[PDB]
RNA sequence: ACGUCGAUUUAUCGAGUAAAAUUCUGUAUACAUAUUGAUAAUGACAAUAUGUACAUUUGUCUUGACUAAUUACGUGCCAGCAGUCGCGGCAAUACGUAAGAGACUAGUGUUAAUCAUCAUAAAUAGGUUUAAAGGGUACUCAGA
RNA sequence: AUAGAUGAGUUUGGUGAUGGCUCUGAUUGAACACU
């Protein structure tokens, strides 16, 4: 598959970062998938340090293997879309073949499907990362003027982020409130407060806080991970 | 059988299968110990011929047993101690154990090249 | 109209039976039986609202393939509508007559429906068929008629005229005879239906369940035009035909036939009776003095506003279409709850049946009307105090789309005709041949060319009368 | 169950089925047999129900 | 909240397009399950006597 | 009782497996909340009680039949028609599994899990064409209406 | 071409109607290998008995049985006459059965079931060869009663033709049959 | 394994025109009748690209490619 | 190293990118420093981080089928192999050597045991005409 | 927790069944032999 230019990723940069648009805006503009754009904009980001600290860049090393791999320059020359930025994970409860029986004469939509497989589960038209190109596409049926739906795309787009940014915001704001940092002459003391009663019925539940006493050490078991899960 | 009769006990256990090493499978033991009684040679059964070379072994427990001698040559006889393990001959009836032959008095054999874990033989040790 | 835009227009109002209709779904079919056998299956408001909500309930489904509608006895079909109730809400102030002037409506509805429904549409004609009944027939691209039809509109002698697609349907009917079973409310039984042109088959009352059973099993392709679906059933129809009487001749034939093309081509009800006077009086050379005779009484003998306003609409009608027709006879049917022929008419024939006398129209005669009035002008001007009917759908034609599965009349052997030039007995077993057997087939068409044909070049050539 | 299987009212859906596709994937399917068409409406009758 | 959810569900009207598109059942078949004595009883039983005498 | 459903579940199946266009009934409660699910689900043709003879078949429907008192009560009966279609009967199997020895009931947790082709309890998941009938407060009920209205019961049959 | 010159796919090729270019291009298996004997005046005569399947990959089958008294004779005969006994099995996707089906051939009853797509050929050996040719690629399938290796091909063969049809069960019904994995991704997922 | 699902068919289609028929959907004339006719029929209401395989069975050695060595050689 | 060895069609096929050699890294570990287990104070012993430095073994089973993998020679129902079926009686792919091949590896096989295989005690979920299994009989308390 | 359900060798002149045995999978607070 085709790899993002060098000069594409500064486009990426140059349009998240001074333009201020969403990321999910970027994504659909240039189709590029919002995991990728998020995570070009940390490799860029480290290239601004290694630049600002007078780091040697492996330049030689980028221009050879660049010349090997397929590219997809942005911007002006869009011959095709860099990647499918609407996939949606194929779930479970989804691929089961089901043949429900209904009236002759029944309107079976996508919300009485997702009923049928599973009644928490959601339709796809909740799965997908940008959920505002379907409400986008609903104003162009209406023949709504096309760069007005475009204004409504990034405000849909803008506001979504704010509220992202604000979930984020509330709960880290609550997880530092738990915690009571005390000052000593080493040390700081960082004391976590939890509700020592939420351990289910039995005192058996997955997010409790202690180690459990009726458990024997289990190194000698098979496939045992000892490794660091996550480097956080 | 109605629920009725099932209620009542009626699912009992298969009856036991007979183990290729009561002696072992008993008291769930890999090996025992033994004193030879006597050694000599038991022929086989019906289609196999030849002369197949058995122990007589008294193990710690009490019961004696009568064990197969693998490899070729042996030089154990009377009143030595030697290590029983499971097994059996297969054309030799009552032949139901083994007797490892890196035992306590069982020597390997030491013409041996082929599978020496099986025999109890110390490599070769030539270019050592 | 969406299910539930349907399910909150044909809300059961109080006094609906539950049971009033029947409604049973096979493989590939689904019947309608109408359930009122005490009342010859009289079609009322209750009855319609159940039947509307499943023929646009089965037109969403591509597994209903064949809708069949009959009655419920053995006596009767569908025996007209509850005109007698109107007449008692006719006198109950403006407000009451307005209830009825509703009715018209969702009668209408549904007849539309059927007459634009997107599947094949059968119609087993066993037992007397009038007024209502007579809706949810014609329209259809099959009408099976057997030894017990009855058809007839006997609306013009209750002061009312012919309701329901009439002035659609009749106008555009071979010859004259349209407005003659319009005027004259003549009675068609058995196989006369079906020579007529009401009917497009006919088989026995007893072959009708075998039918039925068979229809279920037909599977079209959902790629298949409506064309071929109607192929295939219309096929399957004359299978079950087991032959018309053997001595039964066609009623409305010959000179009977020719009579009704002489004095029913006017547009005035004066002139009509004028030429039938001349066919009563003996030496005329129609030969028809006996049916002249009897027509003229019948005639005198029935609302002389309804002739003048039915004779009207038979001419008019030839020039609307069938969506048009029904909004038309919205606002028409309308006037006739205000007037006093309706309700004199009504209430002395049908609540008292036969009591205190004959019905008294206000014109006791048509003589009386002098020739420069025109009473047919006022029950052809749309109201505003009357909303627009608003049909169920938008679909409508000048002419009916598929029509042709009835026995060959006028209009199809003018045109075979004039495309070839076949002779007296081969342009007969052309019919017969290209109808694959059709059962009267052979006397019809001779009929045809025994009235409208002549021997232009002997034996060979066979051209028409009028020049 | 002596008797043998007769599946005569079932010609038309097995035949049809086997003109569908064609063996050799990636080729259009050949030319059905001449009666395919000829009875493709006129389905055999329910039989054997007392 | 959770019991309101499920006693709606299960006292909840049938589905329009299952009212339109099902055969009828009359109901005198469907809901005539009480059997009444025979209003005749006493009728019946006199006659029955005059019979076996 | 249960050994009436158990009789009318075997009846059914010899009745398909003879090829039979009609059927009869004992006249119970229990067997008509059965067969009305029955045709609910579209398996049967029709319903109707009538005497040791069947209504004539042309007006099967139409057929009104005469009040159920107590002196004609033990002569009563239900007639049911059987479907038949592509040479292969409609109501081919009907396996019950709650028996007079035993009476399996499920949980609105279980039916939802069955619904969808997976075992709970002592029964097995639900394939295509398959349907599982449950007797429930608000009637006898098929599974998949059974899990739209939240309540579990005593299980019935399994029609294949 | 100089492909089949010793006349074997000459007869096949008028039946099948096809090159034998494309013959070749089928997935052929020798499935069962039986060594019957029948005793005669003249002393035990022994015979090969094989079935072969021949499938084109794409949801087409054929069983073929055949036997001689040399073991290759007997698996040109079974080649030939399962690649002219071909059938198109229904198949959900392309990728497994409709629902379940079970078959019973004298004591040995085959039980089918359809997997979700990825599951994979979690099936014996027999029927993985059968699955693999005809374009199956997610099923389960047990062995209820017996295991004898010619009657498990004949159930296993007999319960992929015996499909419950949707469409048919539909029209019996008089009620749709929606297959739900269809509308919740707007058309079918190969 | 994941799907790809255009805006386009989400707004104007809501899925139901994929149950007409019996529930699979409306059935479509066979090949060999298809370009008899010089015309050819109108298109199927679905999602670009929603009839190809989609290779499961490649997937077998996915989870090496978690592994920080094996993402090191195929960077 | 335009060398060595193994086979064998004496010119073909292998050992073989294998080795040597060259270019790098500094993993376990060693040493050194700092922090830390603990604080009011107390460190038995060690962990962690950083820096520098070092390139160190093969072993075992299998090879008729089940079951992935071959020849040659010797022995000749002998010696022996074997989880099941079985192999060996003078031209043995099954025994014993040699080589090759398959596979696991600081482990590898064997023995013993448990679960599953086994719907092979079947509540879910079996069966009893001819294959293990219908009681000699049905009146009947308890019980279903 | 919605992927989780699998067989193989061996009775017969031969076929199809019934029915055990063994193998294939995982494991041990294990022991022994060669390492
Ligand atoms: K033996
Ligand atoms: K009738
Ligand atoms: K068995
Ligand atoms: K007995
Ligand atoms: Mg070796
Ligand atoms: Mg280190
Ligand atoms: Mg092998
Ligand atoms: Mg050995
Ligand atoms: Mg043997
Ligand atoms: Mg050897
Ligand atoms: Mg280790
Ligand atoms: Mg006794
Ligand atoms: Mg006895
Ligand atoms: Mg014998």
């Amino acid at each position: 598959q085709p790899v993002l230019s060098e000069g594409s990723r500064e486009i990426i940069y140059q349009d998240v970062m001074e333009k201020g648009l969403p990321i999910k805006a970027v994504s659909a503009k240039y189709n590029v998938d919002v995991r990728r754009v998020a995570a070009v904009i940390r490799l860029k980001e480290i290239e601004k340090r290694w630049i600002k600290e007078y780091k040697p860049l492996a330049r030689p090393y980028a221009r050879a293997v660049m010349k090997m791999l397929p590219q997809t320059v942005l911007g002006g020359p869009d011959q095709k879309p860099h990647e499918s930025i609407n996939d949606v994970h194929v779930h479970s409860y989804t691929t089961q073949q089901l043949f429900v029986p209904v009236s002759e004469s029944r309107e079976f939509t996508r919300e009485d499907a997702a009923k049928a497989f599973g009644d928490h589960i959601l339709p796809v038209d909740k799965k997908l990362r940008v959920p505002e190109l379907i409400e986008f596409q609903k104003d162009l049926l209406k023949e709504v003027p096309l760069q007005e739906a475009n204004r409504k795309f990034l405000n849909a787009t803008a506001a979504s982020e704010a509220k992202i940014a604000e979930r984020e915001a509330k709960r880290r704001q609550a997880v530092e409130d738990a915690i009571t940092r005390v000052k000593t002459d080493r040390f700081e003391f960082r004391f976590q407060e939890f509700n020592a009663e939420n351990v289910g019925h039995d005192g058996r539940d997955r997010n409790a806080v202690g180690w459990r006493y009726g458990v024997p050490f289990p190194d000698r078991k098979r496939s045992q991970i000892k490794i660091p899960t996550k480097v956080e | 059988a109605t629920l009725n009769q099932v209620m009542r006990g009626c699912r009992k256990p298969q009856r036991a299968r007979h183990a290729v090493s009561p002696a072992l499978s008993s008291i769930k033991s890999p090996a025992l110990k033994g004193v030879c009684v006597k050694v000599g040679i038991t022929r086989p059964k019906k289609p196999n011929s030849g002369e197949r070379k058995t122990a007589r072994v008294r193990l710690s427990t009490g019961k004696v047993i009568t064990a197969y001698i693998p490899g070729e040559g042996h030089n154990i006889s009377q009143h030595s101690v030697v290590l029983v393990r499971g097994g059996r001959a297969q054309d030799c009836p009552g032949v139901r154990y083994h007797l490892v032959r890196g035992a306590l008095d069982l020597a390997g054999v030491a013409t041996r090249m082929s599978s020496r874990s099986k025999y109890g033989t110390k490599k070769p040790k030539k270019a050592s | 109209i969406s299910t539930q835009a349907a399910a909150e227009l044909f809300k059961p109002v109080e006094g609906d039976e539950p049971e009033d209709v029947l409604f049973n779904s096979l493989y590939n079919l689904r019947s309608v039986e109408l359930n009122r056998p005490a009342k010859y299956n009289a079609l009322n408001g209750s009855m319609i609202r159940k039947i509307a909500p499943r023929l646009l309930e089965w037109e969403r489904s591509d597994m209903a393939n064949v809708i069949v509608i009959k009655g419920s006895g053995e006596k009767a079909f569908c025996a007209g509508g509850d005109v007698a109730a109107l007449a008692k809400q006719n006198a109950e102030g403006p407000e009451g007559v307005k209830k009825s002037v509703d009715y018209f409506g969702l009668e209408y509805k549904l007849n539309h429906l059927i007459s634009t429904y997107t599947r094949p549409y059968v119609a087993f004609l066993d037992g007397i068929t009038m007024g209502g009944g007579v809706g949810l027939s014609i329209h259809a691209p099959f009408r099976i008629a057997t030894e017990r039809t009855v058809f007839a509109m006997p609306e013009t002698k209750i002061g009312f005229f012919p309701d329901v697609g009439a002035s659609f349907f009749l106008p555009r009917m071979p010859g004259q005879v349209g407005p003659y079973l319009g005027l004259t409310s003549a009675l068609l039984k058995g196989v006369q239906v079906y020579y007529a042109g009401i009917a497009t088959h006919y088989l026995h009352s007893s072959s009708l369940p075998a039918l039925e059973s068979r229809l279920a099993e037909l599977t079209p392709r959902d790629y298949w035009t409506i064309e071929q679906r109607l192929s295939v059933i219309n096929d399957t129809i004359e299978e079950f035909s087991t032959g018309v009487p053997y001595d039964e001749n066609i009623e409305i034939g010959g000179k009977i036939r020719l009579a009704i093309d002489r004095c029913f081509k006017y547009d005035k009800i004066d002139e009509i009776i004028a030429a039938l006077k001349e066919e009563a009086a003996e030496g005329a050379k129609g030969g028809v003095q006996s049916w002249a005779k009897n027509t003229l009484e019948e005639l005198t003998q029935r609302s002389p506003t309804s002739l003048h306003v039915t004779l009207r609409q038979m001419r008019l009608g030839k020039s609307w279409g069938i969506a048009h027709t029904f909004k038309r006879e919205h606002q028409m049917a309308a006037k006739f709850m205000k007037s006093h022929d309706f309700n004199e008419g009504v209430t002395a024939l049908l609540i008292d049946k036969g009591a205190n006398g004959p019905a008294k129209w206000k014109p006791a005669s048509l003589d009386e009307i002098p020739p420069g009035a025109n009473i047919s002008e006022d029950y052809f001007r749309n109201d505003p105090e009357v909303p627009v009917l608003e049909l169920l759908n938008d679909r409508s034609y000048m002419q009916y789309p598929y029509n042709k599965f009835g026995l060959p009349n006028d209009y199809d052997v003018k045109e075979a005709i004039e495309k070839g030039n076949f002779t007296r007995e081969k342009l007969i077993d052309h019919f017969v041949e290209t109808r694959r057997g059709k059962q009267g087939v052979r006397e019809a068409v001779s009929d045809v060319l025994d009235r409208m044909a002549v021997r232009s070049k002997g034996t060979e050539h066979v051209q028409w009368k009028k020049e | 169950g002596k008797g043998r299987i007769f599946q005569a009212a079932k010609v038309y859906q097995r035949a049809s089925e086997a003109a569908a596709t064609n063996i050799v994937s990636g080729l259009p399917p050949r030319n059905p047999p001449l009666w395919l068409k000829a009875i493709e409406s006129i389905p055999p009758a329910e039989i054997n129900t007392r | 909240a959770r019991y309101l959810a499920n006693k709606r569900a299960a006292q909840a009207p049938e589905r329009l397009d299952e009212v339109f598109t099902r055969a009828t059942i009359r109901e005198s078949t469907a809901k005539n399950t009480f059997v009444p004595l025979d209003p005749e009883a006493f009728v019946k039983a006199e006659e029955a006597r005059i019979k076996h005498a | 009782g249960i050994q009436q459903i158990t009789n009318m579940c075997s009846h059914l199946q010899n009745a398909s497996r003879a090829r039979l266009g009609l059927t009869s009934l004992p006249n119970t409660k229990y067997n008509l909340a059965l067969a009305l699910a029955l045709h609910r689900a579209g398996f049967i043709s029709s319903i109707t009680r009538g005497g040791p003879h069947p209504p004539t078949p042309e007006a099967l429907m139409t057929y009104e039949p005469e009040p159920v008192t107590s002196a004609n009560v033990a002569t009563r009966r239900l007639w049911v028609g059987l479907k038949y279609w592509n040479e292969e009967p409609v109501l081919k199997e009907l396996k019950p599994i709650s028996k007079p020895s035993r009476l399996v009931t499920a949980s609105l947790e279980q039916l939802n899990r069955v619904a969808r082709g997976f075992p709970a309890g002592y029964m097995k998941g639900l394939q295509l064409g398959e349907c599982l009938f449950v007797n429930t407060d608000r009637g006898v009920l098929e599974v998949r209406e059974a899990v739209e209205r939240k309540v579990g019961g005593l299980v019935l049959c399994k029609v294949k | 071409d100089g492909l089949d010159d010793k006349g074997q796919y000459q007869e096949l090729k008028k039946r099948t109607g096809m090159s034998v270019r494309q013959i070749l291009q089928l997935k052929t298996k020798k499935l069962v290998h039986r060594r019957v004997v029948n005793q005669t005046r003249l002393g035990k005569i022994a015979s090969d008995s094989v079935m072969v399947i021949a499938g084109n990959g794409d949801g087409w089958l054929g069983l073929g049985m055949a036997k001689s008294v040399e073991a290759s004779i007997a698996v040109e005969k079974a080649t030939l006459l399962a690649i002219q006994n071909m059938q198109p099995i229904p198949r959900y996707e392309n990728r497994t059965i409709y629902g379940e089906v079970t078959t019973k051939v004298s004591g040995t009853i085959v039980r089918l079931n359809s997997r979700p797509p990825g599951f994979g050929l979690r099936v014996s050996h027999r029927i993985f060869e059968m699955c693999r040719a005809a374009g199956i690629r997610d099923l389960s399938a047990k062995f209820l009663r017996s295991r004898n290796p010619m009657n498990t091909v004949k159930a296993t063969y007999q319960a992929l033709l015996s499909q419950p049809n949707p469409e048919d069960l539909a029209i019996g019904r008089g009620k749709k049959l929606v297959d739900v994995r269809k509308v919740y991704y707007g058309g079918s997922v190969y | 394994a994941v799907v790809n699902m255009d805006p386009a068919y989400m707004a104007k289609y809501n899925g139901s025109e994929q149950a007409a028929g019996r529930g699979s959907g409306l059935s479509e004339p066979p090949a060999y009748e298809k370009t008899a006719d010089e015309k050819p029929a109108k298109q199927v209401i679905a999602n670009p690209g929603r009839k190809v395989p989609t290779p499961y069975e490649q997937m077998t050695f996915a989870p090496l490619e978690r592994r920080l060595d094996i993402a090191i050689f195929r960077a």
